């Protein structure tokens, strides 16, 4: 949803039923040389509708990094590239009845910004993108999803 | 030097040792016997989730009423192992044995239906196939349920759609206590790998 | 070698990505994760053509 | 072996290799009283080398 | 048209459920079908990926992060870094877990112990004897303008500990250069001028054949064999040099270590512990049991 | 001349009836006959046609009538016929059944629901699941100087109903061409010039592999979500010309339309009902029960 | 046919002689759905017709 | 690994002792031996003729 | 393979097409670990192409 | 589809544990393991002999 | 009692059972139609011989 909800996306999936869809991500990072850290781009199915001993949250550092990710260091990897492969247990995303997420994006710290015991300057910026990839639209419908 | 933060890709390994693959089959044919190289056939194996589930005598009983615990516990290997993976598919077997420790009547019987999983008995009806058996001739009731399902994959998370999948419903005509094992049919699996949660530990009181 | 994780590590030094409107430049290749032997497991492409 | 019984025994017997009466007090090497070293000859080690199809779960 | 018999008599056993507990033969379960001959397809377009998950090697080969230490210009050389992360500079070698943290609550104090495993300590748990190469990844998150040298060397046997009521831990004061000396033990002395990283692999080294998969699980001061008798040894990670930093950048470093195993064995479907395996699920708040 | 024994001890099970519900095995009931290997001969000069009338194929392709509309002058363009015939204008685009009246006899007033199935809605109540092709026969009772356009488009997906206490129906209102254009929907449309009859086939589509079979069984304003769940979707006819017609003809001109599937698959040999599969036995008089 | 078990079915299998997909809307002759003619494919009128000694009651 | 049964139902007879008044026959007798081959050999050098 | 039982095991083994350690962190295609495809493979997939009696209740 | 029996009535004997005195034999013991074809490797390199 | 059944578990030599789980693969019989419990024990050990 939250890429069919961006870039205009939606008004070409309207008029549309069903949607098979492998998501990219990308993240760009930019941090001055003196600057350090790590991060963690993990992706949980179901998450928000599975229980929640078996959530990405509510578990361990070793599990959450046991799931599928990516690390982020600052100075080596100031970008990463992900693809989360379609999530639905369906033949097809439905985009009028089943508003509904399968997959949540996380991203984790797991060590916090390493910077001098200055300031304004000791700090990291990132930008994320997000596109569509392997896509199918199918079957046309006069019906629309009010939540675009 | 070269001002840089770099990563070279430096292994190393510690010894001159011998190729594992000898060593590790050498130990197995000495101390072992067997190798296991994958986690299904634990899944064709049976192991218990219950060793004395009383039933009601005239009631058909969803095992779901079981399972939903069973699962969550994770005791047996298809919960244990349900906790690193997000999907299933396939069916699944159940074995009954019987542990019932008084005489209800002359003519005790075991019987077992198909039901919509996450269906109540009065939302079913009593026909398609069953299995009937006799505990006093036959105390152990073997069962395998099929994957008839809407979906070719099925989540262990909560859905919006109900009767997707089939599941089992058990009847008796006396009360009954059981002994309950489950596993997978030949063709059972898990999805996706996913993280590990926390595990549970020794427990005790302290009356500090 | 690893399984599920992506491993931060360096790459090409000058790395050029087209994505259908957008011309990405990055310093070095970026780490990607993508999914091991992906297969469709929908059946759109099976009900009408897009 | 003249058995009356269609099955002369329980069991297929298995050769063994050895050049010695057994009863005897002469040394006998264990080795060749059976052949099962780490190869295809164990069942589920040829199991395992011959990629089955069980060893999977299927 | 209608003669004798002339089979024998079978002996026979009235032994329902023979051999449930393996995982091949026949299953005597029926079928709730219409076809005796029921079975689904093959994989091909189930899942998202073509490959097999439930292989131990891909499971055992997830890595995890288990140790995150702070390495600070204060930290002594040939001293363990111990900032940080619980069990610091030390690891213990194997598939089992070593760590746990003691939940308690409340008359009296109920003490439950809470493990963080990697998916190969999630697989040793469900057996009773191990055996594997343990692999490990260690990588500094530093700048260009941090250096020093890392030492990390292996040291076979059990580990010295600080045996407390309820857990194990390392004892800092036997592992300084002084009483722990790496001169005859295998290592490697990293540079971090411009490299971060280096893959370990330790084979399986030990007067035995196979380990315990019991670890930590019930370990304290009265019950601590065990867990000494599931590891074949212990890392420790020392600095040869101090850490180097100017103050244009951090005083500290962060050492993230991930853990794998390969050429993986298990023995026994059984586990060793004292209970069953048991998923910790966390309460909705700290009073709840 | 008297041996001895060499077989080892059998393992058995006294489980009579193993597999009796399936279609396929070896049966041991025992045949009150002469011969035991008494089987009757082929089916040829038995039944009026050698035929086999037991195939799904053959069964769900006896096409049956479902609805008759009534097509008066006075109805307005892009608005569904609803006159004539319940469920109006609309066709629930399934094997299953969706229409069905209530039968409510008296204190107190019981209600059984009855059905008007086809042969294809018959077979498939015996099953839980479906997936098929479905197949419409739409034809006009008219004259050669009754002209008209008919627009018959394909919307996937629930259906709009006004839900009952005890049934569903369509919203007429939500099908209007204001708020249900047809100009993203699959469609036909038909000249009545001097045609009268379009055959539509309707393959399978939706997000499941698998349809439910349950339709409108038990059906209302609090159980609704099996019967959407039912169908992959519905046809809507709509007249995109007015019906044009002198006064020397009818006002009016009736359509009928049948309906069949094929390439037709069913699942599980059980229902998904509340209850067993029943058949409606009409009483001799409104009284009875 | 891939099944680990030797006896990959309850039943021996017989074919019918049948040119279309059995759930199709095509018509199936059923004399072909099997061979059960007035022949000696008749387990009793091959007995018969063969003069077996079991329908003299030897 | 597991499949599934494909035999039929075995109709039996619990008739312990069937045709033990026969002198051919496969004998249920569970001989107090070492080996279940125990056998004598022939007559060559017991009787005097 | 050595065994002094005349069933050597349980069932009968299901070739693979597998070229790893099966324990081992390489990667394995779960396809080529079973031949189940749409095909006389599958047991009742090759009663119906096959037209056998059986389909149809004879 | 679902033809009739053919087989004759087996005769069988209740006797469990028959020949458990023997050397040889096929032993109904159940295995406590995840293989039935559990077996070790033959004598090498266990003993000083 | 109206059910006698018999239960066989492993366990690791000279423990205790208050010392083991009563998971991993086990055997079952009911001593009224089998009175006899025949159970087989691998050598599951941590060495390839074993002490007297």
């Amino acid at each position: 949803s939250t890429v069919l909800k961006a870039g205009g996306k939606a008004q070409k999936l309207a008029n549309f039923k069903y949607l098979r869809c492998d998501v990219q991500v990308k993240l760009v990072l930019n941090a001055n040389p003196f600057i350090a850290g790590r991060l963690y781009l993990a992706y949980s199915p179901y998450d928000d509708k599975v229980a929640p001993e078996r959530r990405i949250i509510y578990t361990s550092r070793a599990g959450v990094t046991g799931y599928p990710g990516v690390e982020l260091d600052f100075q080596l990897d100031n970008s990463v590239e992900m693809t989360i492969p379609y999530a639905s247990f369906q033949e097809a995303y439905d985009l009028v009845s089943g508003n509904e997420d399968f997959v949540q994006l996380y991203l984790f710290t797991i060590a916090p910004v390493l910077g001098p015991s200055a300031s304004a300057n000791s700090k990291v910026d990132l930008s994320v993108y997000m596109w569509l990839d392997n896509i199918s639209l199918v079957i046309p419908t006069y019906r629309l999803n009010p939540n675009l | 030097i070269n001002l840089s933060n770099k990563t070279d890709e430096n292994t190393i390994s510690f010894f001159d040792s011998g190729d594992p693959e000898r060593m590790n089959s050498e130990a197995l044919m000495r101390g072992c016997g067997e190798q296991i190289v994958n986690l299904r056939p634990l899944l064709r194996t049976f192991r218990t989730i219950n060793d004395n589930w009383s039933l009601a005598a005239n009631t058909k009983t969803p095992i779901t009423d079981l399972t939903n615990t069973a699962d969550a516990e994770g005791r047996d290997y298809m919960s244990y192992l349900s906790f690193l993976y997000r999907f299933y598919r396939g069916g699944r077997r159940y074995k009954f044995f019987n542990t019932t420790p008084l005489k209800q009547s002359q003519t005790c019987y075991v019987r077992s239906f198909l039901i919509p999983r996450n269906y109540t008995a009065d939302e079913i009806n009593t026909d398609g196939p069953s299995h009937i058996t006799y505990p006093v001739i036959n105390p152990v009731h073997e069962v395998e349920v099929p994957f008839y399902s809407q979906y070719r994959k099925i989540p262990i998370a909560s859905t919006t759609d109900k009767g997707y999948d089939s599941s089992l419903m058990y009847y008796t005509n006396v009360g009954t206590q059981q002994i309950v094992a489950r596993a997978g049919n030949d063709d059972f699996t898990f999805g996706w790998m996913i993280g590990t949660p926390q595990l549970q530990g020794i427990t005790k009181e302290v009356a500090n | 070698n690893v399984h599920n994780t992506k491993l931060a590590s360096t790459s090409a030094e000058n790395a050029i990505e087209k994505e259908q409107i957008t011309t990405f430049h990055d310093v070095e290749t970026p780490n990607r994760i993508d999914t091991p032997m992906a297969q469709d497991t929908s059946s759109a492409r099976s009900m009408d053509d897009t | 072996p003249t058995s009356e019984n269609p099955k002369i025994g329980p069991i297929s017997e298995v050769a063994s290799g050895v050049k010695t009466a057994a009863n005897g007090i002469e040394r006998i090497p264990v080795l060749g009283e059976i052949a099962k070293p780490v190869t295809a000859a164990v069942k589920w080690f040829a199991d395992i080398v011959g990629g089955v199809a069980a060893i999977f779960g299927w | 048209s209608k003669p004798r018999n002339q089979n024998q008599v079978m002996p026979l056993q009235n032994v329902p459920g023979w051999g449930y507990s393996l995982y091949k033969g026949i299953d005597m379960s029926v079928p709730l079908a219409y076809d005796p001959n029921n079975e689904l397809g093959d994989l091909r377009d189930v899942f998202p990926s073509a490959v097999d998950e439930m292989a131990i090697g891909y499971v055992c080969g997830n890595p995890a992060i288990k140790h995150v230490l702070t390495w600070s210009t204060t930290d002594v050389v040939q001293n363990p870094i111990s900032n940080g992360d619980d069990w610091g500079g030390v690891i213990p070698v194997g598939m089992p877990c070593y760590s746990k943290t003691i939940r308690a609550v409340k008359a009296t104090s109920t003490k439950t112990e809470v493990m963080d495993p990697a998916p190969c300590e999630y697989v040793a748990n469900l057996f009773s004897y191990w055996r594997a190469t343990m692999c490990y990844r260690i990588t500094v998150v530093k700048t260009a303008f941090h250096t020093g040298r890392l030492e990390i060397f292996f040291e076979p046997g059990s580990i010295p500990t600080v045996r407390t009521a309820d857990n194990l831990g390392p004892d800092q004061t036997q592992l300084n250069g002084t009483i722990a000396p790496s001169d005859n033990n295998y290592k490697y002395i990293l540079d971090l001028t411009n490299d971060t990283e280096v893959t370990i692999k330790v084979p399986y080294v030990s007067n035995k054949m196979f380990m315990k998969t019991v670890g930590i699980y019930g370990a304290h001061d009265e019950d601590n064999w065990n867990f000494d008798e599931s590891f074949t040894g212990f890392l420790c990670i020392r600095p040869i040099t101090k850490l180097m930093a100017p103050d244009t950048v951090s005083q500290k470093v962060s050492i993230v270590v991930w853990k794998w195993a390969e050429d993986v064995v298990v023995v026994e479907p059984k586990p060793l512990t004292s209970g069953p395996t048991q998923v910790y699920n966390p309460p909705a708040v700290a009073r709840d049991l």
